[PDB]
């Protein structure tokens, strides 16, 4: 149970060195002190947040089945304070990726609606047609036999915007002169599995409008495709960088955890820590300590005092 | 007696015979009663108005039906021309619905046939609303008199502990305007009746000899009066309590007892006096309400028939009085009769004809 | 449904539209005649009184 | 038979449109006629008032001369 | 009932007589009190008047004498 | 269940009791009559006597 | 002997604490001295200005009585 | 692999470290004390020199 005493910067480096060495068992110097009380909570919190963010991204990356081998570089384990900035850059990726997916879904929805419009423009309306026999009957119940029901069908329908599959679709569209029936069938169609939202138009002007939007949506789909390919390129590069950094971060957290398990000096901003180690290890550690302190710019002697307790 | 209100396209005049004459399609093989409605020739402006009318009439029909029930139940409480066991259906203009339907017409007296549907529906609605409010007022007045009367009857009812003394005590039982005596009333258990007659003498100082008597008797206890010195009132009551007698402090008051009896008789008289005309008025207004129920639903069926079939407006509408256990056959016959002529598009929702239940 | 029901639905679609059209036009012409008389009377009375006032003032001046 | 029903109802709607436009046209025609007749009555009123004017003016001149 | 009634009627008569008679006496004594008071103060007035008159003649004499 | 003597004595007592109360009230009334007699005489005689004195005092000032 | 090293470091920290508090005390003393010297300097500045004034005044009296 | 002398030498080194910081910190404090000294003095000397200067100048103006 020997006690070592040295500056917190030298301690940072030493913890790095001792943790990779793996032969030191540390004792907790402040059993009555909580993480808030240790004052490493800011560093751990930062670690936890970036950890969660990386995990979030990693989960999305895994969902996409990316090859990222996560081959090495992990053994270098540096822990600069600049990791906070690295974290933010990776945070930006998460935000970007989430934004893109959110936007992608939004664009996807718009695409499907415009896809319906393509079919809607004579005019083929869009229904799910699960039970149209009943839709028709309800329509006649509210008024039977008053107006012609026009039928249209969709050839080779594509994936249902909701169901996610390809089913045949056909629709009965009725023009009404009365407002009471428009409101009636609005409520009916809302209850029924159908998309009958726009007004039918015979005028050429609406056909031109539909042509316009049918082109625009195609352009938006091309943009979607481009943003998704970019996202995939970004995700592969991040996958490699993140897997390696992720492990490095886990080590960072490990270090800060260990650093919490200490006593903070009052005389100098130094920590004293106790380890239980055999002499063989103690000699190796002294050498390790020189290596550690040498990596730190302060090269603090970092005295370890043998104890017979 | 329940009736079904049904209307067919009426495209052919043969429909009446088809409906009524030809056993294959006649209601229950022409055993059930089926009478034609006489409906004036009214027009529907637009389809949108037709639909509005449809909903508004369904609402108004339920409203009036409820009112009819409310007024009928009121009279049932009155027990004037309707009871719970008999005379449940209201009469239309003083005759039964069966009679009324036999001679059914749309009534120009309730709404001119030259009125638009909006105006007609409004006039009837206003009529029924007014009828309901009139009922609310008269019923409140009757319920008020009924409760207050019973409360007064109850006040002078009951056992000797709580029953009003008004019908018990006489002016001739008390020494009135006495200089120094007070009269106490004691309710004595039957088992201690003779005991009281004697014991009361020794419950206080300064008691007048042989002044006691029995004022009234009951099955569980007797009510006796005693006259004694004013200051002994406290002692008598205490010793009376000790001997398990209940002693009431009752000061005879001729004016209060008479006033109470006059109020009881006055309210009884006023209640009967209002009742007579009350129930005569209500009976009349309820008949009118029932007829309105009939008119408004005949219109309902009119406009629904128009909405269901279009124009012209000559439909085959029959009032059916089902035969016992014939509802299966009736459905069968009406289904075959009209289903083959229209479409599969049209129970509670889809029926080959217009059909409303008359709950009578 | 068969073509017979289609044609019935159509007949109904025509029939209600025509009835509405006939009623509205009739309503329109009846009110038009009312407006004819109303506007006519208002105009006539409006200017007749002004003419009267002109005349009366001059008459007064004459006497 | 769908195209026939479509055509038929459009024909009904067209006639309806013609019917209301023409009813409104008659309304307009009647209103102008109303204005023409009104003015005619006004002019009749004018002549009457002018004649009475002439009558009063000459009567006063004569009468006033005498006195 | 008739025994209690006669008894209370007799007690009422005597009690009423007792208090009415004392009330009458009170009224009588008060009037007597007023008459005696009046007689005394009237005698007092007469005597003071005689003194007054005596004094006025004497006052006039002295003034006459000066 | 009572004899004539037992109740007769109690009736006699009730009546005498009432007479005794009336007698006591009569005595109280005469005592008060004497008090009111003296009160009224004193108040009146002093009030009038004062008026006499003021009268003559004023008369005395005029004479002298 | 770690507890002795730690106590010796505590003593060193106590001395550091004293040395800085003492520096703050000197700072205060130096500031008061600065104010005292400032006033001494002001009195000498006034002296210089007064001497210049009187010199100028005598020159002015000569020049003014002249010409 | 250190003897009592070697651990004591490293302790002595750490103490020298502390003494070095003690000196640098004190020097930093005295340097700022010197800055405040000079700043306040210049402010004061110019303020009062000018006040008496302006008085004298005004009197000189009155003379001329």
């Amino acid at each position: 149970l020997a006690q070592l005493f040295l500056q917190s910067e030298a301690a940072y480096c030493c913890v790095s060195e001792l943790e990779e060495l793996g032969k030191v068992q540390f004792r907790d110097l402040n059993p009555d002190v909580n993480v808030f009380q240790r004052k490493f909570v800011n560093e751990v919190r930062r670690c936890e947040e970036m950890d969660r963010k990386l995990r979030f991204v990693e989960k999305e990356i895994r969902k996409a089945n990316i090859p990222i081998m996560d081959t090495g570089e992990n053994p270098e384990v540096p822990f600069p304070r600049d990791m906070i900035d690295l974290e933010a850059n990776f945070e930006k990726i998460e935000n970007e990726l989430k934004e893109i997916n959110t936007n992608q879904e939004a664009l996807k929805r718009n695409f499907l609606e415009l896809t319906e419009l393509k079919f809607i423009l004579f005019v083929a309306g869009v229904i799910n047609r699960e039970r149209i026999p009943t839709f028709e009957r309800m329509l006649w119940r509210v008024c039977r036999g008053n107006v012609f029901l026009r039928q249209a069908e969709i050839e080779n329908p594509l994936e249902d915007p909701v169901t996610g599959d390809y089913v045949h679709k056909s629709v009965f569209i009725i023009f009404f002169q009365g407002d009471q029936l428009k409101n009636r069938v609005k409520k009916i169609c809302e209850g029924f599995r159908a998309s009958l939202y726009p007004c039918p138009e015979t005028p050429q002007e609406r056909k031109e409008m539909a042509s316009g939007v049918n082109t625009r949506i195609d352009d938006l789909q091309m943009v979607l495709n481009q943003t998704e390919d970019h996202r995939q390129r970004v995700l592969q590069a991040a996958a490699k960088n993140i897997r390696v950094w992720f492990i490095k971060v886990r080590k960072m957290k490990a270090i800060y955890h260990t650093l919490n398990l200490c006593n903070i000096d009052v005389t100098q901003k130094c920590l004293i820590a106790e380890v239980w180690c055999p002499v063989t290890d103690l000699d190796s550690i002294q050498f390790a300590l020189r290596r550690g302190t040498e990596h730190s710019g302060s090269t603090v002697p970092s005295i370890l005092n043998r104890m017979q307790t | 007696t329940e009736f079904w209100l049904i209307s067919a396209p009426g495209e052919k005049t043969c429909q009446q015979t088809w409906e009524k004459l030809h056993a294959a399609t006649t209601k229950n093989n022409n055993l059930a009663v089926s009478s034609k409605f006489n409906i004036p020739d009214l027009k529907v402006g637009t389809l949108d108005v037709l639909v509005g009318l449809s909903d508004e009439l369904a609402k108004l029909d339920a409203f009036v039906e409820g009112v009819v029930k409310k007024v009928a139940q009121y009279m049932a409480d009155v027990l004037e021309d309707s009871k719970d066991k008999v005379q449940e259906n209201l009469l239309a203009s003083g005759v039964d619905l069966v009679t009324y339907i036999t001679r059914f017409q749309w009534d120009m007296a309730k709404y001119p046939i030259k009125q638009s549907l909006k105006n007609i529906s409004e006039i009837i609605a206003k009529g029924v609303t007014q009828i309901d409010n009139d009922l609310k007022s008269r019923a409140s007045a009757y319920n008020n008199l009924k409760g207050n009367l019973q409360n007064l009857e109850r006040k002078n009812a009951g056992s000797l502990l709580t029953r009003s003394l008004a019908e018990i005590v006489k002016k001739d039982d008390f020494v009135l305007d006495s200089e120094y005596l007070v009269t106490l009333l004691v309710v004595v258990p039957k088992l201690n009746h003779n005991d009281w007659i004697k014991q009361y003498e020794t419950l206080a100082e300064m008691v007048v000899p042989r002044s006691s008597n029995v004022l009234s008797e009951d099955q569980d206890s007797y009510l006796c009066n005693v006259t004694l010195f004013k200051k002994a009132v406290d002692d008598f009551r205490h010793k009376a309590r000790e001997n398990k007698f209940i002693v009431r402090d009752f000061q005879y008051n001729e004016e209060e007892m008479r006033a109470d009896k006059e109020e009881m008789n006055r309210l009884s008289t006023d209640k009967k006096k209002q009742f007579g005309p009350l129930v005569r008025w209500l009976k009349v207004n309820f008949s009118e309400a029932f007829i309105a129920w009939i008119h408004i639903k005949a219109l309902r069926v009119f406009v629904e028939s128009v909405l269901r079939y279009g124009l012209p407006v000559n439909f085959q509408a029959m009032l059916l009085q089902p035969n016992k256990k014939s509802v299966k056959k009736l459905r069968e016959v009406l289904h075959e009769l009209y289903k083959h002529l229209d479409s599969s598009a049209a129970q509670q929702e889809y029926y080959p004809y217009v059909y409303y239940k008359i709950d009578c | 449904l068969s073509d017979a029901d289609v044609q019935k639905q159509i007949k109904h679609m025509m029939a209600f539209i025509e009835q509405e059209a006939n009623e509205k036009a009739e309503e329109i012409d009846a009110k038009a005649e009312e407006e004819f008389n109303i506007e006519k009377g208002r105009l006539v009375q409006t200017q007749r009184l002004k003419i009267m006032e002109y005349y009366e003032k001059k008459e007064k001046q004459i006497e | 038979s769908q195209s026939q029903g479509i055509q038929q109802l459009l024909q009904a709607e067209k006639r309806a449109a013609e019917k209301v436009a023409d009813a409104r046209k008659r309304k307009a025609r009647r209103l102008k006629q109303a204005k023409e007749e009104a003015q005619m009555e006004v002019e009749q009123y004018r002549r009457e008032r002018e004649q009475e004017f002439q009558s009063k003016q000459q009567a006063a001149m004569g009468s006033q001369g005498n006195l």
